[PDB]
């Protein structure tokens, strides 16, 4: 999970 | 007579807030709202990245502008088509800055 | 917002442009790591107004083809997504640096 | 035509549809090896005429999402390419079996 | 009043032969031509596959039909937009067969 | 090289  | 060009955007996304009906005296009335689109892309567990892009939408077309103001709501899922316009403007300095909008000429309500 | 905020719900961010290249492409690096090919593209509306687009090519391979074959005055069809490139300038002012990130380029001239 | 007939020259074959699914999707295998999800999609023109499209989903993952979530009466936006699916019927007649091969499906209902 | 739908095709390719201006008595005149598009996709040396797709293009719109007949040539590179129409028709049997065409409403000459 |  990665969110900019 | 300049040759043919194309400037065509297609978005499908969720509206970020209730639209603003804007009449800054002089320029004609415009419906303004924001549209969010998500871009997901991969990078233990499956590592996946997500980015939300926030588009400013302007509706100038007289009949569409009113339909947009009355029916677009926060959270509304819509499809739209238009052209990108960067809104160049001189600020207090001797150069230009941009206020990009997508000028919608077609909206489909999907909700 | 959680890890369960997966947002599998899909959206669409697609731009199509057909126009003329303003100047020879240049090559930049973003952060320290991502080579990018950049050029300008002009489109017109009947109404007149020339709209000047900033094109960025990040895709490997496409970015090299673009840099080697796009030239000032080239006629180009391209597709990609809009990125508004928001940032803070020298004086804390939030600016836009809108770019079309091209994932497909077709050479016409 | 040679091995040098690379035809790096690019072309574009892109269709966008927004409409309603006619019946529940079905699953087929093509040749012996390629699972595909198939359904119908109806679009209309003002002019009236209902145009009935055959949608095929070959992409892995997308094809399973389609089969599990597309239902008769579903409202769908999709993108892909046209394949005319030419073939020879029982009596040597060349037929078309035109299908839109979807590479992107957005679920609206 | 049926809801909004979309049936929109974009092609960019090379014309396969000089157009035919067709008037089968009854139906109005139509410019017909073929457009080839190539799909390339990978599969020692780099093994890569290529498929050519041959689209039948019909132009009914009165001004565009004539521009198409006079200016489209074999080998012409063009961009076009239209809708897909499958041309259902009853043959000698009690069912239907299809003659798919793309009905062009916009053509850009790229050559 | 492969051509359908
Ligand atoms: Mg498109
Ligand atoms: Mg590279
Ligand atoms: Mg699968």
């Amino acid at each position: 999970s990665s969110s900019s | 007579v300049l040759e043919r060009s194309l400037n065509r955007v297609h978005l499908l996304g969720r509206v970020g807030q209730d639209p603003v009906l804007r009449q800054v005296e002089g320029k004609n009335p415009v419906t303004i709202f924001s549209l969010a689109t998500n871009e997901m892309w991969r990078s233990q567990l499956g590592d996946v990245s997500q980015k939300t892009t926030w588009h400013r939408i302007s509706v100038f077309r007289p009949g569409l502008r009113d339909v947009a103001y009355q029916y677009v709501k926060k959270g509304s899922r819509i499809y739209l088509e238009g052209k990108i316009d960067y809104g160049e403007y001189m600020d207090k300095n001797n150069v230009r800055r941009q206020a990009t909008t997508i000028i919608a000429d077609n909206i489909i309500f999907l909700s």
